[PDB]
RNA sequence: CGCGGGGUGGAGCAGCCUGGUAGCUCGUCGGGCUCAUAACCCGAAGGUCGUCGGUUCAAAUCCGGCCCCCGCAACCA
RNA sequence: CGCGGGGUGGAGCAGCCUGGUAGCUCGUCGGGCUCAUAACCCGAAGGUCGUCGGUUCAAAUCCGGCCCCCGCAACCA
RNA sequence: UGCCUGGCGGCCGUAGCGCGGUGGUCCCACCUGACCCCAUGCCGAACUCAGAAGUGAAACGCCGUAGCGCCGAUGGUAGUGUGGGGUCUCCCCAUGCGAGAGUAGGGAACUGCCAGGCAU
RNA sequence: CGUCGUAGUCCGGAUUGGAGUCUGCAACUCGACUCCAUGAAGUCGGAAUCGCUAGUAAUCGUGGAUCAGAAUGCCACGGUG
RNA sequence: UCCUCCUAAAGAGUAACGGAGGAGCACGAAGGUUGGCUAAUCCUGGUCGGACAUCAGGAGGUUAGUGCAAUGGCAUAAGCCAGCUUGACUGCGAGCGUGACGGCGCGAGCAGGUGCGAAAGCAGGUCAUAGUGAUCCGGUGGUUCUGAAUGGAAGGGCCAUC
RNA sequence: CCGACUUACCAACCCGAUGCAAACUGCGAAUACCGGAGAAUGUUAUCACGGGAGACACACGGCGGGUGCUAACGUCCGUC
């Protein structure tokens, strides 16, 4: 029920950023894992896919789905975003509230290259 | 948890008629004195005698005989 | 015979259609209903009115999980 | 939480032996406790409302929430949005310990006890039975209460059927019959 | 006296009933009446034809009716102009549907059916025809 | 006509005042807010003034 | 829009007259008494003294903010 | 033919003032007293607000159809 | 290069409801503590954070079923002028124009990117 | 002498249910007494009003006759005042 | 005068006397930027509580709700709670239908901002649409415009208001 | 007091069926309204401005509303 409730909770924000057409930094946390991307303004193509399911990220972090791993993923994804040349995004908390793993990962992205 | 609005909540020591001391939490704190619990309750042996309906033929015969 | 009223009709309904140019600032539709919405490159006002931010030959389509009629924009 | 310990240690094994569910957690689970009191006199005196709320807060480990009038009713003479009902909802360790308190204190203390109905399951296993007084409870003092209230414990289960709810409660030694 | 318990509104437009109709086929009963033309069936007329069919069948069988005087027409009480707003509610009818079965009969022979439907023609000003339920 | 009209004058000394109403029968407390004045082009606190 | 009169238990009437003070006819009940509705008296209940604030030992009094009725010359775009 | 009012214990009126408060009297039931009755005084009971529907949480109370009466208007050649 | 699993575009009920079965390598959530960051107009119930003892009960995913809603047949169809008429409260002649109604007939999807387990 | 303190109280035993004795052949229409319990209203009483001056109103008791037994009753005697 | 629907020919609008229901606003919180939730209805059980107050499962999803009369809108929901607020600020700007005009029903954007959020995003009062009425002048307060000889000040003049 | 049984009665509600519209459109329209890419045509029949007008009292043949009586050399009507 959590997934459907969260998707309905996030429909307004996700459609808002899709229609605004500013490329949005997307998150979706789970208790055990998490996947972090950078998605196109309309949503038809991603830019960088970095997650705690990757080999190096998984083996360099003691626990996959925890806030410390979320912060490490934020650092890594924003630095790879700088490497590819990503500068401007408009945040999308994806229906959650801006606190916890999402807040720490977002602060990591701010430090490591994304302006928000 | 709200530590302010709710009353005090801690372990107590409570005793019953059958002497069983329950290491359970209560809202009062001080020791509690009860009367009957579910162990000494007459739910398994007293309920059938609670019917006490008796028999009219039995009472007639016992009171007197022809 | 006491009930013969009607509105001072407000002249609602689609005014500037798909296939008509949008001058800088122009609306597409005036309506009291969101029967035709703000899809791609379009916006809304205060009193159920929607004025498009983007010019050119307008695009009519139907979208939404609710089978809704929108107003989108082409490349003119 | 001796009831929690019993549930996690011996009750789970007993119900495994009973039901033979190939899934370990397929057994229905009790997941909350609800204690209700209905006061019509809220409109007459919000002050007695507050007194009853304080009594409920004393008897339960948590202060009750005051609900409002969902929809206005003419025959009951209460206005919509005016608070008319009170409730408490508990979980987990609170559930286990307060349930032990119930079974080992209130049940004998119920005046004229004759056993509780076995068909009190709300049709799907939700045990629902009422007691008329507040003095049958060990924290609500007899000598300090001026007006006696009532309450009905109603406990929602995840049982697919009233049969499995009754199996759970009888295995847990619930006082039905 | 067939007449609604309540109507949507007290009056309604005079209305239109042109073209082809939809009550072409028979639905409930064995024997029916067709009206190819166009007109109106008053509530008094519908009740009268029902009573007359009861008379003829001697309470053998059942009667069925499809159209209803759900439309309270406003005619104008005599000697009042076109003006002064719309007229006043006066009575109830249903109009004539080309192909419609109006009254239905069963349990009695075809001869008695055509007799009673000619008597419907003699208690109504409407053009008639004798119909029965269709095979599929 | 029960909601009396009130002119809202600034406390910054400038006499550009707005105007709304208030219902003294139901809400009698003074209408206290922060409000803008255009002459100083900055934000200050308004206090209600009688229409006079 | 301003002045003035005022809001007195249940009502109306005494005290705002430059702080130190709940009275009058009836309204209710109880008491004596006449057959007594009636009368006279005794007593009891009934008053943020329109509302809040400011000086203060001292308020209803002095003034300010708000509400209610009326008397007012005036104009009612 | 249209504009208003009214229909509330066994009877006559309020409450219709913009909705939650079943009020007054006569009358009937149980009394005391009376030579008996009346009067008198003391204890009780009695209602789906003409009706059928609608708004309203809820109506007598705001609105439409139905019944009757009280009134007025129901016109000019 | 293929199944399962997740993050997002193409269709927005031929997708959608239902019933018969399958998944814990990777994997979702259930789940251990919730003293913590953080929440309750009562409860870590909800969210959440430090963890992986177990988990597939509800859920998610996949196949089968045309039992429902839907798609649309082809004949057939009223009506719109247009010129002609009558049996003129409404019907017909030459065409362009043409709805619905349903039906014999289909569809549970289909499609794409990136990656994790799994093996060339 | 011990206990109670203005309340529905150990006031008040009322309404009632679980069981005996007698009398009466035969206790139910249509007997009381009794063991237990249920534990009411009633807080001096309304209008209007009766009998009592001295052993007097009252109040605590006894007896009788009625009668197999079934009264507070009606009638005689006493305690107190 | 001003409001909700069909009418009036599937843009538009279209009649009085072509059927039904109304207003002369109110909310400084019923608000907004930003944090949340999603109805109505019926069966089952329970001391109160009865069909319905309240609590506990289940069936449907906008048939609930709109601040009004109501239509059309609305799930992302303007429908149902609330931290900061008073965008219920102000000086300007390219632009549609009714349009005699008046303009009203319609504004990308300049700026000081405030208010808000980490930020996207905004706030351009409230679901829009009933709550409204001309000039002139005068009561009005913030504004040196003329300045009846020169230096000043007055009447009639712009913001907001009856 | 819970009650035992049945009874040419009414129908909630779902299925096998009947429905319906000025104030409903899970259907869909036509000529076309709005338009945007072409053959020819049309003495420029379109737009701006300046001088002056009438009428604000159009009827009958081919359509849908109230009407009205599904009447009329009928009407407010929208119309060739
Ligand atoms: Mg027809
Ligand atoms: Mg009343
Ligand atoms: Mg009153
Ligand atoms: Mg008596
Ligand atoms: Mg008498
Ligand atoms: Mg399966
Ligand atoms: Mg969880
Ligand atoms: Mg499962
Ligand atoms: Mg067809
Ligand atoms: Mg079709
Ligand atoms: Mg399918
Ligand atoms: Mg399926
Ligand atoms: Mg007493
Ligand atoms: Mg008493
Ligand atoms: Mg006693
Ligand atoms: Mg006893
Ligand atoms: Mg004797
Ligand atoms: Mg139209
Ligand atoms: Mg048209
Ligand atoms: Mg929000
Ligand atoms: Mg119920
Ligand atoms: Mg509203
Ligand atoms: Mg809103
Ligand atoms: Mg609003
Ligand atoms: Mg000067
Ligand atoms: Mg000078
Ligand atoms: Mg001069
Ligand atoms: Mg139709
Ligand atoms: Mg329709
Ligand atoms: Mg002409
Ligand atoms: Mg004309
Ligand atoms: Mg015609
Ligand atoms: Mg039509
Ligand atoms: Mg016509
Ligand atoms: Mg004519
Ligand atoms: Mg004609
Ligand atoms: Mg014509
Ligand atoms: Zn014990």
């Amino acid at each position: 029920d959590k997934k459907s409730a969260r998707i309905r909770r996030a429909t307004r924000a996700r459609r808002k950023l899709q229609e605004l057409g500013a490329t949005r930094l997307v998150v979706h946390r789970t208790p055990r894992h998490i996947y972090a991307q950078v998605i196109a303004p309309n949503g038809s193509e991603v830019l960088v896919a970095a997650s705690t399911v990757e080999k190096a990220i998984a083996e360099q972090l003691k626990y996959t789905g925890n806030k410390d791993a979320a912060a490490a993923v934020g650092k890594a994804v924003a630095e790879r975003a700088l490497e590819k040349g990503i500068k401007d995004v408009s945040f999308d908390r994806s229906g959650f509230q801006y606190h916890g793993r999402v807040q720490a990962l977002a602060d990591a992205a701010r430090e490591a290259g994304l302006q928000f | 948890m709200k530590k302010d609005i709710h009353p005090k909540y801690e372990e107590i020591t409570a005793s019953c008629s059958c002497g069983n001391v329950m290491k359970i939490r209560s809202t009062v704190g001080h020791d509690l004195n009860l009367d009957v619990c579910s162990k000494c309750h007459p739910f398994f042996t007293g309920k059938q005698r609670d019917v006490a309906t008796g028999g009219r033929v039995d009472r007639f015969n016992k009171r007197f005989n022809i | 015979t006491r009930n013969g009223r009607d509105s001072e009709a407000k002249r609602l309904g689609v005014k500037r259609f798909g296939g008509e140019s949008v001058l800088a600032g122009s609306i597409i539709v005036r309506q009291r209903g969101t029967k035709f919405h703000a899809g791609a490159n379009v916006g809304c006002g205060r009193d159920h009115t929607l004025f498009a931010k983007a010019d050119g030959k307008v695009k009519f389509e139907v979208k939404g999980p609710k089978n809704r009629k929108f107003i989108s924009i082409e490349a003119e | 939480a001796k009831l929690h310990d019993y549930y996690k240690d011996e009750v789970v094994k007993k119900l495994m032996t009973e039901f033979n569910y190939n899934s370990v957690m397929q057994v229905p689970r009790v997941e909350k406790i609800t204690l209700n009191m209905g006061v019509g006199e809220a409109i007459a005196d919000k002050k007695l409302l507050d007194n009853a709320a304080a009594d409920l807060a004393a008897i339960s480990g948590q202060k009750p929430l005051i609900t409002k009038a969902r929809k206005s009713v003419a025959g009951f003479k209460i206005r919509q949005g005016y608070p008319i009902g009170c409730k408490v909802t508990l979980r987990g360790e609170r559930m286990w310990e307060f349930f032990e308190r119930l079974i080992t204190i209130a049940v004998p203390r119920i005046r004229d006890f004759r056993g509780l109905s076995a068909k009190s399951f709300d049709g799907r296993g939700n045990y629902s039975m009422g007691v008329r007084e507040q003095i049958i409870f060990p924290e609500i003092d007899y000598d300090k209460v001026d007006r006696v209230r009532g309450l009905d414990i109603t406990i929602t289960t995840t049982a697919k059927s009233d049969e499995e709810g009754r199996a759970l409660l009888a295995a847990f030694d619930f006082p039905f019959r | 006296m067939l007449q609604p318990k309540r109507t949507k509104f007290r009056k309604m437009h005079k209305g239109r009933n042109r073209g082809l109709a939809q009550g072409t086929d028979v639905s409930f009963g064995s024997f029916g009446l067709k009206a190819v033309g166009r007109g109106r069936l008053t509530a008094r007329q519908i009740e009268a034809a029902r009573r007359a069919m009861t008379r003829a069948v001697k309470r053998q069988g059942k009667i069925w009716i499809r159209v209803f005087p759900d439309k309270p027409i406003t005619e104008k009480p005599l000697a009042v102009r076109m003006g002064k707003g719309k007229g006043n509610v006066e009575y109830w009818v249903a109009l004539i549907q080309p192909g419609k079965v109006l009254y239905e009969m069963d349990g009695v022979p075809e001869e008695l059916a055509r007799e009673a439907f000619k008597l419907a023609a003699a208690k109504l000003p409407i053009k008639t025809t004798f119909v029965t339920k269709t095979v599929m | 006509g029960i909601r009396e009209k009130i002119k809202l004058v600034s406390s910054a000394g400038t006499g550009h005042f707005y105007t709304t109403t208030k219902n003294k029968r139901t809400k009698p407390e003074k209408l206290e807010l922060k409000k803008f004045d255009p002459v100083v082009r900055q934000h200050v606190i308004y206090k209600e003034a009688k229409i006079k």
